[PDB]
DNA sequence: GTAGATCATGGA
DNA sequence: CATGATCTAC
């Protein structure tokens, strides 16, 4: 694997790592009922992600959406190469990584 | 003694075209002493020693005699007009085939008014389903190859030529005389025997009907005619061949590619696992240049090499995909063609992957869905092809990835959509079809298939697969992605 | 004996179109024998065509060149007027793309003084004594030759694919050409045998000889 | 002493769509091959750029045997006797005559033939093809047939090879137009009316040696398609360091002169000795003084 | 002798959509393809201004072979046999026959290429729907839109027009050029020209195809390319025969060193009108109309 | 008497 | 259009 790979798949473990945070705390908010929806998240994730229309708006959501993930030890391991593949890329091809990482995205079970 | 004519696959100044006349003068001789088991029975007391790679002659009195004897029992005609050729085994073949193969002679070889005398235009109504449909085929009364012994013999001494004879494009298909003005000088010239063997050229080599998918088959009928013209290895093995092809049926005859034509003359071909299996062949294309052409031009050649792989894939292909299609109207037996096979056929002859060429062939390419619609019906072929392919898993996973999403994409509609109010899978399916070819470049299509893949869930395939999918993704150019999402739609089981 | 002369052929586009075709220009895979001595024969000026009689040639192909169709409305001697319509025709020419190749060249069956091989290895050792006329080429006028040089048994010192004169093999090269009909043109059949071989089996070699 | 004029140019770029194929529906193919790599570019042959040439000499005087009716639209010859010491046509690009096709010798006595002193290898695309078509129909509401076509286009860099035997001139003046009129192309025969695409060079390698092989024929390609940069091939310079192609042969120019000096070492590389201009046609000026005090024009 | 009107024009900033291809299922697809660099540009064909040149032909009273019927939308031959000594379209524009004394085909004056968009394509698109409640299959579409400048290159081979005095008429078209093809009910683009390049020599060779460049892939800047510039500054092109007009003079005059540089000497007009008149002043001049 | 040019000759 | 029978001129 080239080091562009590395880099793109340890994007997509940090962003799904973002997600089980995000989706944990909304768990633990909406524990009341049979069980909080999970299909219902990701199309909330989706449609969020397919709102943005420029780079600046992106990169501002796919910064917050990644810091409300948590620790993040994708990141924790990797702060210069996903720092500079997040601030150097356009933001159409980070959005798709984005949106494939949600796709191979297993729930805990 | 010493045969007056002698003729083997080992000499060095041969051709192709020579050798696949030896070959059908074999056949012809093969028959021909079927017929006549005695020597005194054959005029001249014609004679014949033949082995697998060697043909000789010998007979008393005239040359001409004998040969013109040869001649006319070789080459004939039925109370019908149609060309009957003993090399065949005409009992067994049927009046269609033979109308077939009388057509394709006649406008391959004698593509010339100067080379036959027509007769009447002989209707015939053969029932086939209840219906009764008028072939009407033109009728011959005399051709080049029945006399030709004229030609290959003296006018005055009636013995064989000790010099070149010089032959027409009739005889060696495409040996045209380029300058007209030198009609006496630049012709090709070959060696009595020789031009014996081309004489029967046509016995061996096979005639398939070429399809043009861009206009409609009911709007105009074929006239663009393919010739096959087997690499003899040996005597017997071919003649083997071309009886064994005499199973086949007259639409199997009718193709899209030249590819096809190839494969199907060898199709029959049993395959040998302790036997290094190895053929090759070359297909004619010969098609009117306008509307108005009196005759056929030859346009194209395509050598076709086959190996074992290759046959065996395109057997399971002809086993597994929809057969050629029988539409018949008034008087009319409109054949149509499969234009997958085709298409995987020519993919399989020029060693490329067997799904190349599907997207601009099979969508952009498509009038009112007429391609499209014959997906759903070779759905098992395609789930074999990829089942059994010889390589290339990681997109198999991703059929799998693609056909768990639109799942998804379906059954989020068709929930929504109560009895009645749901559409089926037909508008959902062009829709989705559509979408894919709004796509123009790597950046909208990735985002568009990326999109998808969301929108339609869950997706444990994915799951399973993250590293390799996304890697898939991210690094495959998005025409073979779109090409392997159409055929992921049509292996797609509700 | 003295070691046999080694060429260097690269012509981006050639055409060895078939002797039997005639109505459509199919090519040859590789050079035939009578193309190789007519174009070194060029190379050496030399007009007449029985001077350098006797002389072998083997040669090898460096790699496998992609066959490709082009149209052309090429002209024919058909109709007394140059004007007329019928003296045009359009049909397809058969090319091959990025030849590469080696040419041995041995002259040890010529009887006329001096020989071909010579005659090359003087005119690669002194190219402005060289009197010919017009511009190198492989195939038709127009396809000229990129690059012709002196080399040696290993100059991409990979693997070759050779020119076997095989009883059993596919194509039918000649050797030598009549260019009025086909009386006089002289066939040899050969094969492309895969084989690393810097040299040339003894099977390789062709002598170029009249058609008598 | 022979003397020859080899020769790389390369085109400008621009969209495409010159020689074409036999039609196929409403498509009009233009007309590939295999090249490099094995990739599929878009050729432009050979006749074309000859003819192209023949009617730049046609169009400035220059008496030619083998005249182009432009209303007609059809080939007329003035003298059915070729005469290579009257027309440039036929001393350029020679002639075939009737007796040449049923003879095997040259003489049959008036010569049978002549050889070309000129010839040109198939334009190519630098830059490999991708399927580009443009839409046809016909302005109207009266829809019927002959409308809705697809035309084939390519919008890439056309480089061609040619070669010149100056010694096999009957007039050894006459080379001097065929330059001028490699330089000033009129248009290479294709749909002028859609694509209009100008073959004047923008890059040329010319060689005027006394030897009868030159190994510059397509020192031109980028590849890396759809791009425009089209630097100079690898292998080029490698045979120039090398030793053969003598440096003081080469004439280089066009806009890949910038490129060639933009190349650190250049100063000191040996394609630096070479004749380099960037005005094309002041290198032109200076390859014609050198050919005409060379050939004896003076 | 032989005098040749080459020329590079550049269209105003503006939203187009002039260039419908095929449309894939709902979506109204505009023509587009590869260009400089390898990213998607959207083209509008040169039949579209041919077309628009005919029009202007027509309007402006020129005796046109085939007349153009605005209420009925169809075409219409005066004259079955085309005669270019007549009729300015089949003079300018040539014909061909084709179908089962005077010539059936014409080479035609003017050759056009296809109009280029300057910026890449984005994507952007369009969403049209019917109003009202009462929505069916035909409801709701999409059209794709671009919003950039479109440059064109032409040639013209004044002595090929069987009258050399056809050649002004086609230049006040170019300059006055009606409506390109396209939607002008949602998306009016004018094609007007706003920035000229031309060349008006002897010499068969031209330099000055698709001369403009953009500063920004997204932007409305619309300067002159280098190669252009650096073919000027060696020589190649004859300053004398230089022809530029429009919003490029501005940035050219604010080139540093531009008094100094041989594009100085070129004739440059801010105003496209006296560039024009001087172009043809110097035509007819030369023409001896 | 023989070679070059010309003309006939071909559908469902 | 390709090719041979025939017309025709030397």
């Amino acid at each position: 694997n080239s080091e562009e790979d590395k880099q793109y798949l340890i994007f997509i473990k940090v962003f799904q790592q973002a997600m089980k945070g995000n989706f944990a705390k909304i768990y633990a908010k909406t524990e009341e009922g049979k069980d909080p929806p999970i299909k219902k998240k990701v199309e909330r994730l989706r449609a969020e992600l397919n709102y943005c229309y420029d780079e600046l708006s992106f990169k501002e959501y796919l910064s917050d959406f990644l810091v409300r993930g948590g620790l993040n030890k994708y990141f924790n391991e990797h702060q210069e190469e996903i720092a500079l593949l997040i601030k150097k890329s356009p933001w159409q091809e980070i959005r798709i990584w984005s949106l494939l990482a949600i796709a191979s995205y297993k729930p805990k079970d | 003694t010493q045969p007056k004519i002698s003729l083997s696959l080992h000499a060095a100044d041969t051709t192709i075209m020579h050798r696949v006349g030896m070959t059908g003068l074999y056949m012809t001789l093969k028959r021909l002493e079927k017929q006549y088991p005695l020597s005194r029975q054959r005029g001249g007391h014609i004679s014949w020693f033949l082995t697998a790679d060697t043909i000789e002659l010998f007979w008393e009195g005239s040359d001409f005699i004998a040969l013109s004897w040869l001649i006319n029992e070789s080459f004939q005609l039925d109370d019908t007009g149609l060309i009957h050729l003993v090399g065949l085994d005409n009992d067994r073949i049927d009046l269609r085939q033979k109308i077939h193969i009388h057509e394709g002679i006649c406008g391959v070889f004698l593509r010339l008014n100067k080379f036959y005398q027509a007769g009447e235009i002989i209707n015939t109504e053969l029932r086939f389903e209840e219906k009764q449909v008028e072939y009407q085929y033109k009728s011959l009364t005399w051709y080049a190859h029945q006399t030709f012994a004229e030609k290959l013999c003296e006018a005055d001494t009636q013995q064989l030529r000790h010099d070149y004879i010089q032959i027409t494009s009739w005889l060696y298909l495409g040996g045209i005389v380029r300058h007209a003005r030198t009609q006496n000088t630049t012709k090709l010239e070959e060696k009595p025997e020789y031009a014996l063997a081309l004489l029967f050229v046509p016995v061996v080599c096979h005639y398939c009907l070429l399809h043009i998918p861009s206009e409609d088959l009911k709007e105009r009928k074929p006239h663009r005619y393919l010739v096959v013209i087997p690499e003899i290895k040996d005597f017997e093995d071919a003649s083997q061949r071309r009886w064994r092809l005499q199973q086949l049926e007259t639409k199997q005859f009718h193709v899209s590619s030249l590819g096809e034509a190839g494969l199907l003359y060898y199709s029959l071909d049993d395959i040998q696992p302790e036997v290094a299996y190895y053929q090759a062949c070359q297909v004619w294309l010969y098609e009117k240049t306008n509307k108005a052409s009196r005759q056929r031009t030859l346009m194209s050649i395509e050598e076709i090499k086959i190996d074992k792989n290759i046959l065996i894939t395109y057997q399971q292909v002809q086993k597994y995909f929809k057969t050629n299609y029988q539409i018949i109207k008034y008087k009319q037996i409109f054949i149509k063609v499969n234009p997958i096979r085709s298409l995987i056929a020519d993919n399989l002859v020029k060693g490329i992957h067997w799904w190349s060429n599907f997207w601009e062939k099979l969508v952009i390419e498509d009038s009112k869905e007429y391609l499209f619609n014959q997906l759903f019906s070779n759905r098992e072929g395609f789930i074999i092809m990829a089942e059994n392919s010889e390589e290339d898993k990681q997109y198999l996973i991703f059929i799998k990835v693609f056909q768990q999403a639109m799942k998804g994409n379906f059954a989020k509609i068709y929930a929504k959509t109560e009895e009645g109010k749901d559409p089926p899978i037909k508008k959902k399916v062009e829709r989705l079809r559509a979408e894919l070819n709004y796509c123009y470049d790597e950046l909208s299509f990735k985002e568009y298939l990326s999109d998808f893949l969301v929108r339609g869930g869950l997706n444990k395939y994915f799951n399973e697969h993250q590293e390799e999918i996304a890697l898939l993704i991210k690094k495959s150019p998005w025409q073979e992605i779109r090409i392997w999402s159409l055929l992921a739609i049509a292996s797609y089981k509700p | 004996m003295i070691a046999p002369l080694i060429l260097y052929l690269d012509v981006p586009f050639t055409t060895f179109r078939e002797s039997h075709a005639r109505e459509m220009g199919k090519t040859y895979p590789v050079p035939p024998p009578a193309t190789v001595y007519g174009m070194l024969l060029s190379l050496v000026g030399e007009t007449n065509v029985y001077r350098h009689c006797g002389v072998e040639l083997a040669i090898a192909m460096l790699s496998s060149p992609k066959k490709s169709r082009i149209l052309r409305q090429m002209r024919r001697f058909k109709n007394a007027d140059f004007s007329h319509p019928e003296n045009v025709i359009p049909c397809y020419q058969e090319i091959l793309s990025n030849l590469k190749c080696l040419i041995w060249v041995r002259s040890d069956e010529e009887k006329i003084q001096p020989s071909l091989r010579e005659r090359i290895q003087l005119a690669f050792d002194h190219p402005e004594l060289v009197r010919r006329f017009g511009c190198l080429f492989l195939g038709e006028s127009d396809q000229l030759i990129k690059t012709i040089k002196l080399a040696r048994e290993d100059y991409l010192e990979g693997v070759r694919q050779w020119a076997i004169r095989d009883n059993r093999g596919r194509l039918t090269l000649p050797y030598w050409v009549d260019h009025v009909g086909s009386r006089n043109t002289r066939f040899l059949r050969y094969r492309i045998e895969e084989m690393d071989r810097l040299s040339p089996p003894d099977l390789a070699w062709t002598m170029v000889q009249s058609p008598i | 002493p022979n003397y020859y004029l080899y020769g790389t140019v390369l085109t400008r770029y621009g969209l495409a769509s010159l020689n074409h194929d036999i039609r196929r529906g409403n498509k009009t193919i233009l007309q590939k091959g295999y090249w490099n790599n094995g990739k599929i570019h878009s050729f432009v042959g050979s006749s074309a750029i000859r003819w192209a040439l023949r009617f730049y000499l046609q169009k400035q005087g220059y008496l030619v045997n083998r005249v182009w009716d432009e209303e007609e639209h059809i080939n007329r010859l003035t003298s059915e006797d070729f005469d290579p010491e009257k027309f440039y046509d036929d001393d350029i690009f020679g002639f075939a005559l009737l007796e040449s096709a049923e003879t095997e010798e040259d003489t049959s006595s008036t010569p049978n033939q002549r050889m070309g002193a000129l010839g040109m290898n198939m334009a190519v695309s630098l830059t490999p093809y991708d399927g580009a078509v443009k839409l046809g129909a016909k302005s109207g509401r009266e829809k019927d047939s002959t409308s809705l076509h697809f035309t084939e286009y390519h919008a890439t860099r056309y480089q061609y090879y040619f070669g010149i035997d100056a010694t096999h001139l009957k007039d050894f003046s006459r080379i001097l137009p065929m330059i001028d009129g490699i330089m000033n192309l009129p248009k290479v025969g294709g749909s002028s009316n859609i694509f209009n695409y100008p073959f004047c060079p923008d890059s040329l390698v010319f060689q005027w040696t006394n030897h009868f092989a030159s190994y510059i024929s397509y020192c031109f390609e980028y590849c890396d398609p759809k791009s425009k940069e089209a630097k100079l091939s690898q292998e080029f310079i490698d045979e120039v360091e090398c030793g053969q192609i003598d440096p003081s042969k080469l004439w280089i120019g066009g806009t890949i002169v910038k490129d060639l000096q933009q190349l650190d070492n250049f100063e000191s590389s040996p394609l630096n000795k070479a004749h380099i201009y960037r005005n094309r046609n002041e290198m032109i000026e200076a390859l014609k003084t050198v050919i005409k005090r060379d050939l004896g024009l003076e």
